[PDB]
Formats: structure tokens, C-alpha cells, sequence
């Protein structure tokens, strides 16, 4: 697993260890697993899927950003 | 009628020629040997088209309002602009002469191509069954004779502008030191640039000629080879398709003319 | 005489090459068009219309050679 | 071949081709020309009210 | 079919028509358009002169 | 005899080149379709639609070719 | 005998060319299916079902040519 | 005998190759055109102007050979 | 007689074309496989699974061709 | 006669080849020009100037092959 | 007798085409391999491992054909 | 007789293939040149210098073949 | 005698294909290599290393071919 | 004797294939070289060094083919 930070300029919205996430990146829906090679991209508004280690899923709503 | 389509299709490719020496009609079965045998049909139709163009434009030029244009004036000033902008965006010398030339090219070639839309037998049928003539084809641009003529005209216009705007000295320098920039290879450049020079009219003519010749030939083949009653389902598509060709083959002639001359001067 | 079969063979050659050219060129163009469609799913009508404007040109020479092939097959032989 | 019948086959297609031209090629021309008359009318009317 | 004399005749008809267009069609109509463009654009001169 | 032999070589070149052309063209188009699909798992059916549209164009010439190949190998044979 | 030896050459091309067709035409296609997979592992099942759909079309004509390749090679001999 | 069929084969060569080259080059160019269009859906007319500008030079040399092919097929044969 | 070497030519034809098809088709595919791997170096097994799932397909017609080549080359 | 009829295959090949090599080479180059234009649409007529400059170098071999391709058919034959 | 000629010719062809296949296949694969490496050299040996595990397959039909070709050129003489 | 015709064919093939080679090579090279220029127009002349520098190496082996094609026709004849 | 002719032809085609294969194979790889270098100096020696590692494989079958070509033309002939 | 013209043809096609291979390989390589330049121009000397290093590898087999073809055209023929 890997370590995920979801932060806004105002506040922090998530941290901790995760197994995967699925993110509607600018140039096409995307999904990150551990070890993923270095990447950078904008993202569109809408939900993001987090599955926390031990498989506990949760959603978050993002208005945009950069991954 | 004792016709196999297997040779009626051949008669349709025959030209109603003259001989300047005889001043009479060259029969299809034997062709006379000379350079001096006008395609009567081409000169007759070609100008019957181009005069129609010139008339239909002059009749409006003699009246054109600076007010609200007539529904028919509208189309003509529309396409006047359609050509004018295409001139303006690409040619950047002074010469007045380019734009009228391009307008003539575009409209006249458009009409020449448009000739072939009509059913293949209809005018030959008239020329034989009623008007007692031996043979007739009615598309000028289905002949190298019209197209190499126009193209060589544009070649002379190159020879006009290239000197007029950069003189014989620069003309030859380009023709001697491009592309390699080194005097050490001039004779090679002399070959390359000259056959490049002639590629322009050669391709210009043969493009239009081949496209229209084949667009005709498909109509001929469809007419003859098939059972007449099945011919609609294969004559409709090709007619539909030929709209785009008759249009673009003329537009592209115009465009490349402008580009070649503008490259000459600049 | 055997003059016939060479003509049929020449027409085979010509149609094979024409089909190769048509299929490949149109495939490239259509693939780029589908990419554009994936990006701009709302513009697919304008793009789909623009596509034909050139798709008619890619299959020009193929449509010459097809006719000549048929001419050599059936008319000449 | 019945040559007259082949001139029949010409006519079907050519009446059929006209029926495509009338419904798919002519209306784009009479719509754009009307758009042009629209623009010229507007660009004159507004400008001359600005003259007022 | 083959190279003819017809090429020269077509060259003559071609240049004839090019002149017959050059002089008596092209300026005649571009003058019309651009005169309309003068009278349309100069209507703005009111909102740029009297307004001032 | 060979009037009845070389026609198989003619059919062979016809259908072989037709196969190559169709396969390559549709492969390219389908590749771009699958990539668009991965990027847009919602538009899958719409892209599929446009794909079935232009795919029909890509195969138009190849099918002429295989029809002619059949004609040759069984009509003149 | 003068007759049948030649026909193996005709078979060689139909069944040979068809290989290059269905080979590359599918290799390209699968390559995008992998790219799509590497981005979105969670769709690796869904994309495959699209892969098998189109992949039928690409190798349709090759299957024609190998089909006939048998008819010529073995049956007509 | 040799007077006739070899010329038909020569024309078949000419025009098959012409078809390949024209279709493929035009396809590449049109593909780039449509891609750019999908990236700048405003500039359709500017882009397609430049498209027609260069696209003639693509067909410039292939139609040399297609014309000369119609010569050999009908100026001789 | 004139048969034998001609049929060996006919076999060589199919073998060469099968080799071309197989080599190019598998290269064009393995390239994307390696770039996917370098993208997600932790899913290599799943991608290798799919890579074989389709490699088996590309080699179908080429293997048919190599088989018939051997057949001709030795069964006659 | 054969010593004369066989040359039409020579010219057929010689320029038939130079066509596609030229048309594709041009197509590619025209391709990159369009993508540049789409990404610097204010800079086009600068790129269009370089395009024509380099585009001349493409035609060097193709044209002289058309030269020899023409000399053969009419002078040699 | 004449049998030697066509057998040396067949060897040349059957190994030339295999050569082209293996060459271009491995070149294509290696391009991606080097690019992946250069993006992140930390992974070079893992990519090299999976690269050879692939490269083994690209070489299959090429070396099979080289076996049959050497057999021909020497054993069948 | 035809002894002095196979040589014309050998010239044609050599020069045609040289045409394909030089055309495609320079097409690709010029394409990358144009895009490099488009991204960094400040560098156009340096880029063009390197462009000619590399083009030199491209044209050499194609050029040697064209000269030999000349020689075959006019020197050895 | 006639054996010489076809021996030379066989070696000729063999090595022509060998040249095609090896030149393109290394060209692709080198292109990706130079892209890497431009991305990432300070890796260049390691890139050169692994480049040569795979390079050695591309030349394998081509080197077989260029060996056997000499075997034909000078060991046999 | 029929001897020399077949060797002329063989050498012609051999060095024609050499021309294609070398030209296109160097074209690809130079294109990636140029874009690497436009990305990091100050590395132009190092990229030039590595480009020449690799270019030396590509032209190897092609120039061997050149040697053999010119030999057979001037040392046999």
C-alpha cells in the first residue's frame, strides 16, 4: 500500500494508507495502484474512489485539482 | 442496334476531330495522322460554358447595387468573396492580375467538371438519332487537350512573374544555388529545379484530367456493362460522390495556382 | 489465346493494391476521428461531417483503379 | 443490350440523383444565401440608425 | 486520347476570357462590395465624432 | 491448359492483398476505439456506434475485392 | 504433372498474406488493449469483452482467405 | 500477342502503386488535420484551408503516373 | 523433376511471410506491454496474463501457416 | 515487339515507385506542419514558409526518377 | 541439374524475410524498453527481465524458419 | 536484343527504390524539424543548420544508387 | 553456366533484405535512445550500456544472413 | 552467353534495398535527434556525438551490401 494526501489550500481532507484510488484525470479516467511511476495531471470535478487498507471503501467529492 | 457494350464503351472514348489540312470530320474507325486535327466538341463546349460564366457575371457587374443584393446577386458576391479571401490570405505582392485569373479558373473549371453529371448517352443520342452527326462526347476536362493548355498558360505566367519580381539574376540564382546553397553542385541544381519547375503544370493538368476521365469512364462502364434495370443502385452513388470531386478538383486548381504564383513572386 | 489470363491477373493486381491503399488510409483517418470523438463527445456531428470532406479524397485514386480493373476484366476480357 | 432500355436506366438514376440533390444539396445553398442577405440588411440598417 | 492542335485554341479562348473577366467583371464588383463597406463602416464615425 | 491455372494465382493475389488491407485498417481503427473506450468507460456504446459507422467504410473496397476474387475463381475458374 | 504443382504457390500467397494480415492487424489492436489495461486495471474485464468483439472483425477476411486457402490447397489440389 | 497484354500489366502496376501512395499520404495528412481540429474546434476553416493548401502537393506526383497509365491503357492500348 | 524445388519455394514463401507477421505483430504488442509495465511496475503479473491471452491469438494464423509449410516441405 | 513492349514495364515500375515514396514522404511532412499550425495558429505563415523550403528537398530523387521515367517511355520506346 | 538454383533461392528468401521480421520486431520492443528505462532507471533490471521473457517469443518463428532454411541450403542442397 | 533490356529494368528498379528511400527519410526528418521549430521559433536557423547537416547523411546511399542507374543506361548501356 | 546467375540473385535478395531489417531495427532503437538522452543526461552511459545490450540481439539474424550471403557468393560461388 | 545481365539485375535490386534501408533508418534517427535538440539545445554537441555513434552502427550492413553490389557490378561485371 501507499500513502495518500488530499489537501486543499484551506484544510486537509484525507491522509493515511490506501490500496488503490480511481480518479477522473483531465485526459481520461485513471486508477492508481502502488508503485505507480511518477505522474502529474489535472483532474475534473466529481467523486474520487478510495479503498483504505483492509479494503474499507469511501468516497470523496472533489471540485477539481491536480493529482 | 448491333452493339456489344464491349465496344460501344469504346466508341464513347472517340473524339470528333478535324484536320486543318482537310477541314473535315475525322471518322472514328480510322484516325488521320497529323498534329492538325482539332477536337471540335471540346472547343465548342468549353467556350459555350465559359461564355455562359462570363455573361452570368457581367450581367450583374453592369448593375451591382451597393445596397441590399438580389437573391441572385447574393450568390455571386458570396463567391466573389470566397475567392477574394483565398487570394488575400496567400498572395502578398501588389499585382492586380492574380485575382481575376483565379476567379476565371475556379468558376470555369467548376463548370467543365459539372459537364459530366448528365446521363452519358443523352447528348450523343441527340447528336446521332436526330442531328445526324457521327459521334460526340461532352466533357472538356475529360481531355488532356484543355488541361495541358491551361497548365502551360500558368507556366508562362510563372515565367512572367518570376522575372518581373526578382529579375533574371535572382531567377537563375534560385535555379542554380538552391537547394544546396553551394556553387560546388550547381549543375545538379539546374536539373532538379527545372524538372521541379515543370512538375507544376504537368501535375496541374494531369490531376484534373485523370480525375474527370475516370469519373466519366465509370459512368460509361455502369451504363453498358450492367442490366439497365440494376444500374440505378450503382449510378446513384457515383453521381453523389462526383459532386465533391467536381468541386474540389477545381478549387484545388485555383488554390495551387495562387500558391505557385505567390511563391514565384515572393 | 492466353492473352486473356494476363489481363485478369493485371486486374487482380490493380484491385489488390487499390484495396490496400483505401483500407489503410481510411483506417488512419478514422482512428484519429474516433480519438477526437472520445475527447469532444459533444462535437461528434461537426467532426463526423468534416471527416467525410477528406474521406472522399483519400478514396479518389482507389476509385480510379477499381474502375480500370473492372474495365480490364469485363470490357477488354 | 436494348440501348433504349439502358437510356431508361440512365433516367431512373438521374431522376433519383435529382431527388437527392433537391433534399440534400440545394437547401444548404438557399439557407446560406438567405444568411448573407440577412447580414447585409442588418449591417446597413444598424449603421444608418447610427447615422441618425 | 492524344496530343492535338486543340491545345493552342484552348489557350486562346482561355486568355480571351481572362481579359474579359479582369476588366469588366472583377473591379466592377469589388468596387461595389468595398463601397458598401465604406458606407457601412463610416456609420460608426457618428458614435466616434458626434459622441465626442 | 494454363488458362485454367493462373486464374488461381490471380484470385490469390486479390484475396491476399484484400485480407492484409482490411485487417490492418480495422486493426488501427479498433485500436483507437479501445483507447478511447478505456479513457471514457461511459461513452463505450457511442464510440462503438461511430466505430461501426466508419468501419463499414474501411471495408468497402476489400469487399469489392473479395467478391471479384470469388467471381474469378468460380466463374472463369 | 504440369497442372497442380503451380497451385501450391497460389496457396502459399493466400495463406501467407493472410498471416501478415491477421497477425499485425491484431497485434496493433491488442497493443492498445494493453495500454488501456495499464491505466485502468479495474476495467481489464470490461475492455476485454470489447477486444473480442472487434477482434472478430479484423480477422474476418483473413479467415476467408485461409478458408479458401484450404479449398485450393487440399480440395482442388 | 506481346503487343497487347504486357501493356495492360504495366498500367496495372502504375495505377496500383499510385493508389497506394495517394490513399496513404492523404490519410496521414487528414488524420493530423482532424486531430488538430479536435484540439481547436474553433479553427476548422483556417486549418482546412491549409489542409487543401498542402494536400494538392501530395497528389502532385502520383497523378503523374495515373495519367501516364491512362495513356498506356488508351493512348497505346 | 521441376515439381520439387518449386514446392520448396512455395513452402519458403509461407514460412517467410509467417515469420514477418509473427515477429512484427508480437513486437508491436510486447512494446506496449513493456510500457504498461514500466507504468505500473507492481501489476506485471496481471498484464503478463493478458499479454499471453492475446499473444495466443496473434500466433494462430501464423502457426497454421508454419504447419502447412512443414507439411508441404516434407509430406510432399 | 518484345524488345520494345517490355520497356513499358520498366517505366511503369520506375515512376510508379517514386510516386508513393514521394506522396507519403510529403504526406508525413505535411502532417507535422498541420500539428504545428494547430498549436501556434498565430505562427502559421512562418511555418508554411519553412514547409515549402524543406518540401523542395523531398522531391529531389522522386522527380529525376520521373524524368528518367519519362525519357524511357518516349525516347527509349 | 537445375534443382540447386531454386533451392539456394528459396533459402535466401526464407531467411531474408525471417531476418527482417526478427530485426524489426526486436527493434520495436527495444524502443519501448529503452524509453521505460530512461524514464526511471531504478527499474532497469526488472524491465530487462520481462523484456527477455518477451524477446524469446518474437524470435520463435524467425528461428524456426532459419532452421528449415539451413536444412534446405545444406541438407537438400 | 533483350540482353540490353534487362539492364533497363535493372536501372528502373534501382532508381525507384532509391526514390522511395530518400523521399520517406527526408519526409520523417523534415516533420520532426518542423515540429521542433514550431515549439522554439527562436531557434529556426540553428535547427535548419542541423537539419541540412543530417540530411546530408540521409541522401548519400540513395544518391550512389541513382548514379549507378544513370551509368547502367548511359555508360554500360 | 546458368547456375551462377541464380546463385548471385539469391545472395543479392538475401542481403538486400538483411540490410532493410538491420537498418530499420537499429534506427527505431536509436531514435528512442536519443529521445532518452535528450530527456536525461547523467544517465547517458547507462542508456548506452543497455542500448548496446539489446542492439546485440537485433543484429543476430541479420548477421546470420550476411554470413550466408558471403558463403553463397564466394564459398559456393 | 546470357551471363552478365542477370548479375546486373541482382546487384541493382541489392543496392536498391540497401538504399531504402539506410535512408529510412537514418531518417528516423535524425528525426528523434532533432526533437531532442529542440528540447535541450545546449546538448547539441553531445547528442551529435551519440547520434554519430549510433549512425555508425546503422550504416554498417547497408555499406557491406553496397560493397558487394558495386563489386559484382565492377569486379564480376
Amino acid at each position: 500500500t501507499y500513502h495518500l494526501d488530499v489537501v486543499s489550500a484551506e484544510q486537509q481532507m484525507f491522509s493515511g494508507l490506501v490500496e488503490k484510488i480511481q480518479v477522473t484525470g483531465s485526459e481520461g479516467e485513471l486508477g492508481i495502484y502502488p508503485g505507480h511511476a511518477p505522474l502529474l495531471t489535472a483532474i475534473k470535478p466529481g467523486m474520487i474512489r478510495i479503498v483504505k487498507q483492509h479494503g474499507h471503501e469511501e468516497f470523496i467529492y472533489l471540485s477539481g485539482g491536480i493529482l | 442496334e448491333n452493339m456489344t457494350p464491349q465496344d460501344y464503351i469504346g466508341h464513347h472514348l472517340n473524339n470528333l476531330q478535324l484536320d486543318l489540312r482537310t477541314f473535315s470530320l475525322v471518322d472514328p474507325q480510322n484516325p488521320p495522322a497529323t498534329f492538325w486535327t482539332i477536337n471540335i466538341d471540346s472547343m465548342f463546349f468549353s467556350v459555350v460554358l465559359g461564355l455562359l460564366f462570363l455573361v452570368l457575371f457581367r450581367s450583374v457587374a453592369k448593375k451591382a447595387t451597393s445596397g441590399v443584393p438580389g437573391k441572385f446577386q447574393t450568390a455571386i458576391e458570396l463567391v466573389i468573396g470566397f475567392v477574394n479571401g483565398s487570394v488575400k490570405d496567400m498572395y502578398h505582392g501588389k499585382s492586380k492580375l492574380i485575382a481575376p485569373l483565379a476567379l476565371t479558373i475556379f468558376v470555369w473549371v467548376f463548370l467543365m467538371n459539372l459537364m459530366d453529371l448528365l446521363p452519358i448517352d443523352l447528348l450523343p443520342y441527340i447528336a446521332e438519332h436526330v442531328l445526324g452527326l457521327p459521334a460526340l462526347r461532352v466533357v472538356p476536362s475529360a481531355d488532356v487537350n484543355v488541361t495541358l493548355s491551361m497548365a502551360l498558360g500558368v507556366f508562362i505566367l510563372i515565367l512572367f512573374y518570376s522575372i518581373k519580381m526578382k529579375g533574371i539574376g535572382g531567377f537563375t540564382k534560385e535555379l542554380t544555388l538552391q537547394p544546396f546553397n553551394h556553387w560546388a553542385f550547381i549543375p545538379v541544381n539546374l536539373i532538379l529545379e527545372g524538372v521541379s519547375l515543370l512538375s507544376k503544370p504537368v501535375s496541374l493538368g494531369l490531376r484534373l484530367f485523370g480525375n474527370m476521365y475516370a469519373g466519366e469512364l465509370i459512368f460509361i462502364l455502369i451504363a453498358g456493362l450492367l442490366p439497365w434495370w440494376s444500374q440505378w443502385i450503382l449510378n446513384v452513388p457515383w453521381a453523389i460522390f462526383h459532386i465533391l470531386i467536381i468541386t474540389l478538383q477545381a478549387f484545388i486548381f485555383m488554390v495551387l495556382t495562387i500558391v505557385y504564383l505567390s511563391m514565384a513572386s515572393e | 489465346n492466353l492473352n486473356m489470363d494476363l489481363l485478369y491477373m493485371a486486374a487482380a493486381v490493380m484491385m489488390g493494391l487499390a484495396a490496400i491503399g483505401a483500407a489503410i488510409g481510411i483506417g488512419i483517418l478514422g482512428g484519429k476521428f474516433l480519438e477526437g470523438a472520445a475527447r469532444q463527445p459533444d462535437l461528434i456531428p461537426l467532426l463526423r461531417t468534416q471527416f467525410f470532406i477528406v474521406m472522399g479524397l483519400v478514396d479518389a485514386i482507389p476509385m480510379i483503379a477499381v474502375g480500370l480493373g473492372l474495365y480490364v476484366m469485363f470490357a477488354v476480357a | 443490350m436494348n440501348l433504349n432500355a439502358t437510356i431508361l436506366g440512365q433516367a431512373i438514376a438521374f431522376v433519383l440523383f435529382v431527388l437527392f440533390a433537391m433534399k440534400y444539396v440545394w437547401p444548404p445553398l438557399m439557407a446560406a444565401i438567405e444568411k448573407r442577405q440577412k447580414e447585409i440588411a442588418d449591417g446597413l440598417a444598424s449603421a444608418e440608425r447610427a447615422h441618425k
